[PDB]
RNA sequence: GCAAACCGCCUCUGCCCGC
RNA sequence: GUGGAAAGGCGGGCAGAGGCGGUUUGC
């Protein structure tokens, strides 16, 4: 039922928001799509709606957990400032992506309790893309990263978290 | 009737946020993850600033209330305040009557004179200007937007925090239950370079329009700017660089013929203080 | 034949697409500035004696537009015989409302061939509001003002047949004067300004007894199939009288045209351009 | 008679958000090119602001300029607004609809007034055409590319109106151009008379020097102007240029100079060949 | 031996007047 | 010898009022 609802591009934006308001159906079918996101190790794997397709499957599986946005804001504001540097200010984020990897690593080194799984799945997804972004350009192939990371947070408000 | 021009008294300097400043915006401008209630920002450089609208209106807000305190003491020195009585048009929804706050903007009553020559004798509406039907007196000060000064540009490059997030929690008294929210604010100690240009039109009354602009400045360092200042967030401090005059012969020649008053180590209560006439005595030697 | 297409790459809005009466008057004022009075009388004697310019027409990136001939409408059901009548009727109606044609579709309508209208006009007629502010009280008084706002590559151009010694002696030095002043309209707000380029246009036209006018006509004899245009401009603040021109694309037979000189109380005589720009056309029986 | 066309190129720098409304999805839109959607500064909002600043400049100096410019002797400083009679003794003498502008009534007087000789006059049996052409300033190639790169070129700013007693907030929105933008302006002066063109260039630069300390359009007194003229080149385009077409115009060189390093800093120096060829 | 729970925004305003 | 000549979409309007990063009790 959930796998047929979770279709290819935009299978059920209106449908998954009703089902996420569940336990056994989304613990498996979104786990395959979380594994499908990790199997797409290249960040530039989706010129089409598939960035908008992965992020709906990501933010539906994270909304099943907690995922407080307040915990992530140190990473989220850091992604805002590095994109602000790309506007003719700097061109090397490698001196600060390591900080953004460290702030991602410090956050899961803090997030302990019932909210481990809300940050373990969040740890699983961005880091194979941060592996690619180490040896990448920053005007291109980081443009597709930051737009993916917006759509994760954006649908997370629509599915009812934060 | 009879608009003239003699020059532009320019008041530069810096604005020191001794306590952390919060001029709020709205969000949703293609922005996704951020602090709720953000400080407004220059979209090209990314940095916060202070609008001239937020500073010209706040100086108008404090000075209109200063004049409403004394409608029997300024009327010996200015005409047309005898048309107004202390109060508001809130108990009677009629625009122009004897009450001193007379214009319903949308719902808020603000002292704006309805005519040219009524506003030409008003101490507020000749410094801040007025709108009206058939009169429309315009202002004589322009207050520009204040961006970060050039050294606080460089601290943003160095990675120092130009903003911060203060979390304030409201607690219900009966159940002691917190209702937490996070407010972005400019870091305390930050500094913004401002600009107030007075436009000298009538040489009979220009002492007063600087003595009233420096009165509202001293009322603003006693009050707060932006923010939730009853809970801390205000505390502006004006640091002057230099008064300048810019005579009419400047704009025609191009030579630096401006009369440059120096208050590089003085205070806003020290310019209004004994020495006003010691500092502006060469302006009167030029007129 | 072979015509010299003088293109006018715009640098702002216009006031209208220029016609031939308000191109020749602008070329007249441009010659008097850089040469003087004795060359303007020589310019007028060159147009009567030899070839003449046409009206201005739009283009949009190597698609030179030309006016639709009026020779098609009494044929316009015989042009579309091989069409099914439920779509032939709305094709016939949009074919008639059309004002311009391409450089290629013009050569089909001169031969009574099936042709297609263009999809897009290269400009717009927007209404920018201005205001008149009081100098003391800043009181506003809105009036409205209309313009012609071209696209990214679009512009306007006219055509020139004539001897080359008259072109590079008179028409070519006048069009660079007019690149820095206007062609009509509020030239002080930057309207009639442009950059001029010179190219070559070649039109295939059938040799016949009839002809279409690519400029305003002011005919001697009564034409065959026409369309009235009624305008009179201004000359040094003097109001010209309205003159029944003929719009472009109208059909004449063995007509040279002819300019009318006017008085208007000035020092010099004012010539008003009404020479025709004949291109051969094929007609039905009237 | 025509002698040449002094051509003034440069850039307009919007140091602060510039708003030139249209009143027609933001509640108060700045005007825009309908085909690109990009904002621009008109040639008519720039010229009427160069003129409104310069007419108040002449209004203060009617008495001191009676013997450099005639027909300033027929004007008294002030408006003709109270006594509703046009072309009266006062200065701002022509009512258009509800606003009073200095426009001189005849050709014989507009050749002497410093405003109307440079900016033009309507009159009855007069029609004095202006000598300057002010083009529409459009965004520089560097700022059209930021439109291609997906940036925002016009922000939207929210103000509020607050009661002086109960602090009832009453907001509205105003679209304005993002501060920092670079426009490309163009002013083409028409050398009709060969004697008084220095006074017509030095008056035009005075109108621009007052514009760098006043605002351009919009709210302005709340800080929406703050413009800056960045000159690139002045060119002469002589009468010999238009006849034969050969490129021998006289070009001044000022890459980074102000409006006040240009008025007298180099005025004897930058116009040295133009004042020689006349 | 050290924590783990919940709360993460609430509720009033939003273009006027003038050609 | 130009359906032309003259003509600032702008005058006034604080993104503001209220709000302890808190209390509870165990596994
Ligand atoms: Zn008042
Ligand atoms: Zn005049």
């Amino acid at each position: 039922v959930d796998a047929s609802r979770l279709f290819g591009e935009s299978p059920d934006v209106v449908g998954i928001k009703k089902m996420l308001e569940k336990g056994k159906q989304w613990e498996a079918i979104q786990p395959y799509f979380d594994n499908v996101v990790r199997e797409a190790k290249n960040f530039l794997e989706w010129s089409p709606n598939k960035r908008l397709a992965n992020a709906v499957t990501v933010a539906a599986y994270l909304t099943s957990q907690g995922l407080k946005t307040n915990q992530v804001r140190k990473i989220l504001d850091m992604a805002r400032t590095t994109e602000l540097k790309v506007k003719r200010g700097e061109g090397d984020i490698k001196d600060d992506l390591v900080k953004m990897r460290y702030l991602l690593a410090y956050t899961v080194g803090k997030a302990t309790g019932q909210s481990k799984y809300s940050l373990d799945a969040f740890h699983r997804i961005l880091d194979p893309m941060l592996e690619v972004l180490m040896g990448s350009p920053k005007k291109e192939n980081f443009e597709k990263f930051y737009d993916f990371l917006q759509a994760v947070v954006a649908y997370h408000k629509f599915f009812g978290g934060g | 009737m009879d608009r003239r021009f003699y020059g532009k008294i320019v008041i530069k300097g810096k604005i020191k946020a001794v306590t952390g400043l919060h001029i709020g915006s709205q969000r949703d401008i293609s922005e996704i993850g951020g602090i709720a209630n953000p400080v407004i920002k220059d979209p090209h450089t990314g940095l916060p600033y202070i609008p001239g609208s937020s500073l010209k209106g706040r100086l108008r807000s404090l000075f209109e209330i200063l004049v409403n305190s004394r409608l029997g003491e300024w009327r010996e020195k200015y005409p047309s305040l005898a048309n107004y009585s202390p109060g508001s048009c809130r108990p009677d929804n009629q625009e122009n009557c004897g009450k001193f706050f007379n214009r319903k903007i949308n719902r808020g009553w603000i002292h704006v004179c309805p005519d040219y020559e009524t506003a030409l004798a008003c101490p507020v509406c000749r410094l801040f200007g007025a709108s009206g039907k058939e009169s429309n007196f315009p202002s004589r000060i322009i207050v520009r937007d204040a961006f970060l000064t050039k050294e606080w540009e460089e601290k943003w490059r160095a990675g120092e925090a130009i903003t911060e997030a203060k979390i304030e929690v409201g607690i219900d008294r009966v159940t002691s239950q917190a209702n937490p929210r996070t407010n972005e604010r400019v870091v305390a100690g930050a500094e913004f370079e401002f600009e107030i240009i007075y436009n000298v039109e009538n040489t009979t009354h220009w002492r007063d329009d600087i003595k009233n602009l420096l009165t509202a400045m001293a009322l603003l360092e006693d009050s707060y700017l932006g923010g939730s200042g009853s809970r801390g967030y205000g505390k502006v401090k004006f640091i002057f660089d230099s008064f300048e005059f810019r005579p009419l012969d400047y704009y025609r020649t191009g030579k630096d013929e401006d009369i440059v008053s120096i208050d590089a180590r003085e205070k806003s209560v020290s310019d209004i203080l004994s020495g006003f006439d010691s500092l502006f005595s060469e302006v009167e030697g030029k007129l | 034949p072979k015509f010299i297409a003088v293109k006018l790459i715009p640098k702002g809005p216009f006031r209208d697409i220029p016609r031939a009466d308000t191109l020749f008057g602008a070329i007249g004022n441009a010659i008097s500035a850089i040469h003087g009075q004795s060359a303007v009388e020589e310019l007028v004697d060159a147009f009567v004696g030899g070839a003449r310019i046409s009206s201005a027409f739009p283009y949009s990136g190597d698609t030179y537009y030309l006016p639709k001939p009026l020779s098609v409408e009494p044929a316009l059901e015989g042009i579309l015989t091989g069409l099914d009548e439920e779509e032939r009727y709305t094709t016939a109606k949009r074919l008639r409302k059309a004002k311009y044609l391409d450089l290629k579709n013009f050569e089909l309508a001169l031969r009574l061939r099936p042709f297609t209208i263009p999809e897009e006009i290269p400009y717009a007629r927007v209404d920018v509001p201005r205001v008149v502010l009081d100098r003391v009280t800043q009181d506003s008084s809105i009036y409205f003002w209309e313009e012609i706002r071209f696209r990214e590559k679009s512009g306007v151009y006219f055509l020139y047949s004539g001897p080359r010694e008259v072109f590079d002696g008179y028409i070519a030095p006048a069009m660079r004067f007019l690149g820095d002043t206007g062609i009509g309209g509020k030239s002080t707000w930057g309207a009639g300004l442009f950059e001029v380029e010179f190219h070559e246009m070649k039109i295939d036209a059938p040799g016949s007894e009839y002809s279409v006018t690519l400029s305003n006509a002011l005919p001697t004899k009564t034409p065959v199939l026409w369309r009235l245009l009624r305008k009179g401009g201004w000359s040094f603040g003097r109001r010209k009288p309205r003159m029944t021109f003929i719009a472009e694309g109208s059909i004449v037979k063995n007509d040279p045209g002819g300019m009318e000189r006017l008085e208007l109380g000035l020092s010099h005589e004012v010539y008003v351009y009404g020479l025709t720009f004949p291109l051969g056309v094929e007609l039905p029986e009237g």
